[PDB]
RNA sequence: AUCUACCCAUGGCCAGGGUGAAGCGCGGGUAAGACCGCGUGGAGGCCCGAACCCACUUAGGUUGAAGACUGAGGGGAUGA
RNA sequence: ACCGGGGUAAGCCUGUAGGGAGUCAGAUAGGUAAAUCCGUCUGGCAUAUAUCCUGAGAGGUGAUGCAUAGCCGAGUGAGG
RNA sequence: CAGGUAGAGAAUACUAAGGCGUACGAGUGAACUAUGGUUAAGGAACUCGGCAAAAUGCCCCCGUAACUUCGGGAGAAGGGGGACCCACAUGGCGUGUAAGCCUUUACGGCCCAAGCGUGAGUGGGUGGCACAAACCAGUGAGAAGCGACUGUUUACUAAAAACACAGGUCCGUGCGAAGUCGCAAGACGAUGUAUACGGACUGACGCCUGCCCGGUGCUGGAAGGUUAAGAGGACCCGUUAACUCCCUUUGGGGGUGAAGCGGAGAAUUUAAGCCCCAGUAAACGGCGGUGGUCAUCCUAAGGUAGCGAAAUUCCUUGUCGGGUAAGUUCCGACCUGCACGAAUGGCGUAACGACUUCUCAACUGUCUCAACCAUAGACUCGGCGAAAUUGC
């Protein structure tokens, strides 16, 4: 999505009017969606069986992989331990890429968020003389991923961003009171200058869409703040 | 009561229908029904003698007892009150303790289950039939005879009643629903009470077809006709004289009751018009 | 009155698709109500449109295929 | 792979889905006479998936038959 | 009677069973005529007039104005998607056999792997100029007039603003009624009974017209010449410049007559006698106070300006604007004492219209300005073979 950032409300109205007038941009305001990711909460194994006998090249492939939960930031990993070359080496990339696409499409329903920090561990599979194919093995790995994900929980993570809150020293109490109701934690209140105070805090991204406007309204223009994604936290 | 249609269609904008509240049964007694075919307004010659009549829904005749003399001292109870296409009022069905079923006009306020008794000794409750000499002066009656034994002829339509003004010698002086005073022999019979469906006159039929279902055909005005067809055009009317209407057969306005009539000796006074 | 106008008795016909009246039930409102939403329901000289019935425009015909038609469009089509 | 077959009534059995229906006794002149029939009034026993009536269709029989996809040979055309 | 595939369909396209090639032909790029098709650039400039053509057309999502009788207007308008392959998907839904469960065991009930059928959606990919690819299949918006609406109408030049209509008003009819058909008997009205029937005019619905019970009428019935307190809810009372004439006595009433302003409270409803009041009005009236808006009460023939009900109508006897380059319909505002009429015959009106008039968008051979293609004729050959007309 394309996101327009404005200082406040009147300037936002002015810029949207200019866009719809100087350039004829007919648009409607919509909710801004924050980035989100998915992670595994437990370890499980999967079984993927594929049979598709179409009019071109007959496709049939079976794969058996293993997935384990990994710490946030680990990224995607793959370990292969097939014994005796049961599945062809040329099709290992096919299965791999099928699993990568399947985990990209998500595992939590049709709205599965990008699964991250997961290791796929292939061990077993069956092969056919003619029915083996790139696409076949791709889906076989995909379905193995579905079966593995179906056995344990999937945890959602939201990106917490470091927020540097600069408010006058007399208004630090207000920020402490309101951020307390904002599920926020305060890592310090460093005096920015003689009047304002830099506040060290990290807050979930969902809470930071409207932070600037309320900060400026409460500070009567004395509110300046910075945001920077730090890490990911599960749903409270 | 009257149920008003919602204006979902130009044919039903201001229309209304009779809320058939008093009706108990939706079918007639099989033995009291007689066949009946429309005529279109044509007499035995085949010519149109009454215009604007024809078509209309098929209907069957219910045998109504206008001659309640056979059963005196035999009480009856009303079985149902039901619909009758042939007349404006509803018809009540009487089960006689004797064991005979009969039909009468349903009077006002008559409910299912009441007891109807006739003769000289009957009470003055609504629905009871009495010879006129036994009816105290001042009550409201309906379905009155003209000659002693000829059957009821007067005050039959819905919401219609007459006031028994008094008695003298052999004759009782009555007031017609039209408002005139008429004398009738006190040996005639009459039923106590008004006639039901007092809200009949408030029905708004709403569309031309609804009146066509009732067997009435459209009327063409006389002015839009040719002089060979209707004597209007000549004489005007309007606000000049009194020849405002002329009948299609050339007759002007005026009194149409035949002068020098026997019954004229019985008429205490004629009705009055014109505020 | 085997054409046509009107009426009378007795039969028949009206593909397909929409909209969604009263009534009934639940919920809200209220002391009770007006009324308001959600379901059932399937009204109506209701809507779109074949058969069927008409005849608004236009072209042709005009010693015609026809002494009133044809081709394209057109109106009504559960109702007087 | 393709082509062609992949049939058979009324009637007679059975009585399903659906629909409908209280039963017994007494009295009674109202039904041109008379009625055990029909009405009307009294009671008694009944709410039963009890019973009866009606009733599409399924199933059996009709049918060891009839018809049929096809296969054979003849020559007017007969025959299987 | 009603096959199959698409389709919502008995539409349309193709086709099965079945039935036809139907009765003058054979040729030939003439003009011209008819019916089809296409057209550069422009797009109503054509014309009395967008006549005729062209255009829109389906399904699914989204989104819908003035006004209103609250039903509509509305499919308003406007915007986006539509093909094929694959995956989700051994999914979902429908049906239901095997297996299983249950019961008053039977033409029983529940669930139901398999089998068959079938959408809708999301994601990715492929192809074309084009995916509702053919056939089929709304043009839309605004303003004025008339008629409320659906209908009916001059078979064969007029479908409308004409007729009808639902609603309204008046008149007649007390009952083998009035009316009608018949010389009559008889019949319809009606197996009806004044909330009914017949005749006349008007024609949905909505909105603005005012003053009041003495005499005389009419009418029903004691409301009443005498009237119990209380129920019954506008005024009088407390409060007056200018005047031209007045009537009374410790200030108010007419004419030219200006505005004003509150609270004690005026009778139908509740009881006694012949006569009566009361109900009704410009239908027997009636035009004057009082207050409003039938309340004490005062005035017989005149629907008659009633009233002076600012939506007023040729009202360019002008001053203007709006629309077009050039303005018709029409739209607005101001003058014209006299015109000029509708208060029950006149202004309004949503919805509806093969109605009349006008504007805009889209679209096009209507036009600038015509060209080309095919059929059916014309034309050539063979066969059959007319007609109107006709002093020569
Ligand atoms: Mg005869
Ligand atoms: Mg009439
Ligand atoms: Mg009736
Ligand atoms: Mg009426
Ligand atoms: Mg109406
Ligand atoms: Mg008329
Ligand atoms: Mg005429
Ligand atoms: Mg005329
Ligand atoms: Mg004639
Ligand atoms: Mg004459
Ligand atoms: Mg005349
Ligand atoms: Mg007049
Ligand atoms: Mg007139
Ligand atoms: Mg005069
Ligand atoms: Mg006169
Ligand atoms: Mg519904
Ligand atoms: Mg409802
Ligand atoms: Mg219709
Ligand atoms: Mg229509
Ligand atoms: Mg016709
Ligand atoms: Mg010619
Ligand atoms: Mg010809
Ligand atoms: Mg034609
Ligand atoms: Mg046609
Ligand atoms: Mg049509
Ligand atoms: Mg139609
Ligand atoms: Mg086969
Ligand atoms: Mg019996
Ligand atoms: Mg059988
Ligand atoms: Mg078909
Ligand atoms: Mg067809
Ligand atoms: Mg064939
Ligand atoms: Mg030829
Ligand atoms: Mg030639
Ligand atoms: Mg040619
Ligand atoms: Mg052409
Ligand atoms: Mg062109
Ligand atoms: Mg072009
Ligand atoms: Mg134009
Ligand atoms: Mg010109
Ligand atoms: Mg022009
Ligand atoms: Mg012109
Ligand atoms: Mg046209
Ligand atoms: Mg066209
Ligand atoms: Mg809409
Ligand atoms: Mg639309
Ligand atoms: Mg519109
Ligand atoms: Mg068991
Ligand atoms: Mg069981
Ligand atoms: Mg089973
Ligand atoms: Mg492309
Ligand atoms: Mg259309
Ligand atoms: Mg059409
Ligand atoms: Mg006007
Ligand atoms: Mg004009
Ligand atoms: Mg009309
Ligand atoms: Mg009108
Ligand atoms: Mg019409
Ligand atoms: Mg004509
Ligand atoms: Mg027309
Ligand atoms: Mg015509
Ligand atoms: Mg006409
Ligand atoms: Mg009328
Ligand atoms: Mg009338
Ligand atoms: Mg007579
Ligand atoms: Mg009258
Ligand atoms: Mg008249
Ligand atoms: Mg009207
Ligand atoms: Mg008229
Ligand atoms: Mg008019
Ligand atoms: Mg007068
Ligand atoms: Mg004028
Ligand atoms: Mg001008
Ligand atoms: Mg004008
Ligand atoms: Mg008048
Ligand atoms: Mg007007
Ligand atoms: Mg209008
Ligand atoms: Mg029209
Ligand atoms: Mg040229
Ligand atoms: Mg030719
Ligand atoms: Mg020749
Ligand atoms: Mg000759």
């Amino acid at each position: 999505q394309i996101v327009l950032w404005c200082m406040g409300e009147a300037h936002a109205a002015v810029v949207l009017d200019a866009l719809s007038r100087r350039y004829g941009v007919s648009v409607d305001t919509v909710e801004l969606r924050v980035p989100l990711r998915e992670t595994f909460a437990g370890k499980a194994t999967g079984h993927g069986r594929h049979v598709k006998q179409s009019g071109g090249h007959g496709q049939y492939a079976v794969c058996d992989i293993e997935v384990e939960p990994l710490p946030e930031g680990s990224g995607f990993e793959f370990v292969d331990k097939v014994v005796g070359g049961a599945v062809p080496r040329q099709f290992i990339p096919s299965v791999e890429k099928g699993v990568r696409a399947q985990m990209e499409k998500g595992v939590t329903g049709e709205s599965g968020y990008p699964v991250v920090d997961i290791r796929v561990t292939l061990f077993d599979g069956k092969a056919h003389s003619v029915d083996s194919s790139d696409f076949a093995f791709q889906m076989a790995g995909a379905l193995a991923l579905r079966d593995a994900a179906a056995a344990t929980k999937i945890n959602l993570l939201e990106p917490v961003d470091d927020v540097t809150i600069v408010v006058p020293d007399d208004l630090v109490g207000t920020i402490m009171g309101d951020l307390s109701g904002r599920r926020g934690r305060v890592l310090g209140t460093d005096k920015h200058d003689a009047d304002r105070t830099v506040i060290k805090a990290e807050i979930p991204e969902v809470e930071l869409v409207r932070y600037a406007i309320d900060l400026r309204s409460m500070s009567h223009g004395a509110g300046q703040f910075r945001r920077s994604f730090a890490r990911y936290e599960p749903m409270p | 009561g009257i149920r008003k249609y919602k204006p979902t269609t130009p044919g039903r904008r201001g229309a209304s229908v009779s809320d058939f509240a008093e009706i108990t049964r939706s079918t007639p007694e099989k033995s009291l029904v007689r066949p009946l075919h429309g005529k279109g307004g044509r007499n035995a010659h085949g010519r149109i003698t009454t215009r604007h009549k024809g078509g209309g829904h098929k209907r069957a005749y219910r045998v109504i007892d206008f001659r309640r003399h056979d059963k005196d001292g035999v009480n009856a109870k009303v079985a149902h009150i039901e619909y009758d296409p042939n007349r404006t009022a509803n018809i009540a069905l009487l089960h006689y303790l004797d064991g005979e079923k009969r039909y009468i006009i349903a009077p006002q306020g008559l409910k299912q289950g009441d007891v109807i008794e006739s003769g000289a000794n009957a009470d003055i409750k609504p629905g009871n039939n009495l010879p006129l000499r036994n009816i105290p002066a001042g009550t409201v009656i309906h379905a009155v005879e003209l000659r002693p034994g000829g059957g009821a002829k007067l005050a039959r339509s819905a919401g219609v009643s007459i006031q028994l003004l008094g008695k003298e010698g052999t004759y009782a002086a009555l007031r017609m629903p039209s408002g005139e005073i008429r004398r009738v022999d006190v040996r005639c019979r009459a039923t106590v009470g008004e006639v039901g469906n007092a809200e009949q006159s408030n029905i708004n039929w709403g569309k031309a077809g609804r009146m066509r279902w009732k067997g009435k055909r459209p009327t063409v005005r006389g002015v839009v006709m040719n002089p060979v067809d209707h004597p209007h055009g000549g004489g005007e009317g309007k606000t000049s004289g009194g020849r405002h209407p002329v009948s299609p057969w050339g007759k002007p306005e005026g009194r149409t009751r035949k002068p020098n009539k026997p019954s004229d000796k019985l008429i205490v006074r004629r009705r009055r018009t014109g505020k």
